[PDB]
């Protein structure tokens, strides 16, 4: 009645699948920093405020883990090419969550549910209108590759047993959500956010840290020094997320 | 300057809407149009367009090419997908009489599905109507409204694939993955020789019975555990129409009950038959 997707070894073990994601990911990285040249009214702290609001909606509705970072991907790509005013941020963020949920969830968010969390002046008509507007500006290219998509592939390449991964996965998910709330990670390749979050999670739970960083970098073809700096930034952002 | 494609033929109708052959009256060029029929956009439309947009970055020769997506608007908005036109489907291609072509057709069919699977995409609706063939003989996979990116631990839509091409694990309401498309491939491979559907069941239980009549009843170590209908509900059956030796071997590896032992699209392309 309600099946869940198991771990397909035909996918996790086929190196071409991981290579395909690595080739696709740069296509979905937001162009440049829209805060200096494109957005004027919208400031970085406003994005962080909106991100926490979006994350709370996704948490309170128990969305799948990909929905929030995917919605943030739509938000950043939209703001990279459409000047927007502060008063429209909430409506934009609500629509990004709606589209991400419709794409990835068997039981997705609805326009009526989003009206619980939006201020009362926002209406279903506006949400319907902005869904179409955002789709148009993103060219309907919603099947983005985000960091969570790499999680299962990387964990498959650790010999840590499937059961012992349970807490690693849970803890890594905290770091993945954190990165999406923080604009300093907005332009990192999703594969680096994924390996950095896994590295921070496996280290935080306690075969050494340097060997693991070496392995995590080798899995994705990343420079070791670049992965080490990203993981340290991720760890620092968590401790300072205040 | 703007041009307009005008519809000149209806080529399909579904709950998803209508597909049209369309023609620019000033250039004579053809496309195919697929028109979409608190609320918001339909989930199937958002998914189909998103998957095609992701696949458009590769320009693979064995998948239909999405050219454009027009949303126009009155209270109701109409979404129109524009595809490069293909002249026919696999059924129309066959009733035009060689085995040499079937191997090349099968080669292209497997290449397109392997490209989907290698891109984390499961089709979940493979059938002769969704397999198109250009006038030059190039296979083009179509209809991605039921397709999804497969992500470990995500919830799955329990009932997928049309009845006659549905895999046993789905018929038994078990979980499933990429092998579901490979079961449809086996059914389509055999249908190119039979020119008639292999398993024309009357229901889900009738479909499993027709399946077990040819593949034989799996023992017990192969029966899925997350199903309610047990193995003792079906009668015992044994295995075993005019294809080759090695072709029958390749067919049985596609029509394997256990999806974990079912041949992949990649390994089938490496088969001695092709
Ligand atoms: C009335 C029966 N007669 C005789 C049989 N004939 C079959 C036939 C079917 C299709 C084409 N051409 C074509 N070219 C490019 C495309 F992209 C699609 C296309 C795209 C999509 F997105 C689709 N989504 C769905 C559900 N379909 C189905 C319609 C397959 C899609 C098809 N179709 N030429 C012939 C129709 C006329």
């Amino acid at each position: 009645h309600a099946p869940r997707a198991g771990p397909d070894p035909r996918l996790l073990g086929d190196q071409r699948v991981l290579q395909s994601l690595l080739r696709l990911e740069e296509r979905y990285v937001p162009r440049a920093s829209y805060f200096q040249c494109v957005q004027r009214e919208i400031k970085p702290h406003m994005r962080k405020m909106l991100a926490y609001w979006m994350l709370e909606v996704c948490e309170e509705q128990r969305c799948e883990e990909e929905v929030f970072p995917l919605a943030m991907n739509y938000l950043d790509r939209y703001l990279s090419c459409v000047p927007t005013r502060k008063a429209q941020l909430q409506l934009l963020g609500a629509v990004c969550m709606l589209l991400a949920s419709k794409l990835r969830e068997t039981t997705p968010l609805t326009i009526e549910k989003l009206c619980i969390y939006t201020d009362h002046a926002v209406s279903p008509r506006q949400l319907r209108d902005w869904e179409v507007l955002v789709l148009g500006k993103l060219k309907w290219d919603l099947a983005a590759v985000i960091a969570h998509d790499f999680l299962a592939f990387i964990l498959h390449r650790l010999s840590l047993p499937r059961d012992r991964q349970a807490l690693v996965k849970k803890h890594a998910q905290t770091f993945l959500a954190l990165c999406a709330t923080d604009y300093t990670f907005a332009m990192y390749p999703p594969s680096m956010i994924a390996t950095g979050s896994i590295g921070a999670a496996v280290q935080g739970l306690g075969m050494s840290g340097d060997e693991l960083t070496e392995l995590l970098a080798g899995i994705t073809g990343t420079e070791v020094d670049c992965l080490r700096a990203c993981q340290e930034q991720i760890e620092a952002a968590l401790r300072e997320s205040l | 300057a703007t041009s307009r494609y005008e519809p000149v033929a209806e080529i399909g109708v579904g709950a998803y809407g209508t597909v049209y052959k369309a023609r620019d009256p000033h250039s004579g060029h053809f496309v195919a149009l697929k028109s979409v029929r608190g609320g918001g956009l339909p989930i199937s439309t958002v998914r189909e367009v998103a998957l095609l947009r992701r696949l458009e970055a590769f320009e693979h020769p064995n998948v239909v090419r999405l050219m454009d997506v027009c949303a126009t608007s009155d209270r109701e908005i109409k979404v129109t997908l524009v595809f490069e036109h293909v002249d026919q489907d696999l059924r129309t291609y066959l009733d035009k009489a060689p085995a040499e072509t079937i191997k090349d057709l099968m080669r292209q069919f497997l290449r397109g599905l392997d490209f989907l699977h290698a891109n984390c995409i499961v089709h979940r609706d493979l059938k002769p109507e969704n397999i198109l063939v250009t006038s030059g003989g190039t296979v083009k996979l179509a209809d991605f409204g039921l397709a999804r990116i497969y992500s470990y631990q995500m919830a799955l839509t329990p009932v997928v694939v049309t009845l006659w091409y549905r895999a046993p694990e789905v018929l038994l309401q078990s979980t499933y993955a990429t092998p579901v498309d490979m079961w449809s491939v086996g059914c389509i491979f055999a249908e190119m020789f039979r020119r008639k559907p292999l398993f024309c069941g009357n229901s889900e239980a009738d479909q499993l019975g027709k399946i077990f009549d040819l593949i034989g009843l799996p023992p017990e170590d192969d029966w899925p555990r997350d199903v309610s209908l047990p193995r003792g509900a079906f009668p015992p059956r044994g295995p075993r129409p005019e294809m080759e030796e090695s072709g029958a071997q390749l067919l049985l590896e596609m029509l394997t009950f256990n999806p974990h032992k079912r041949i992949s699209a990649f390994r089938a392309l490496q088969h001695s038959y092709l």
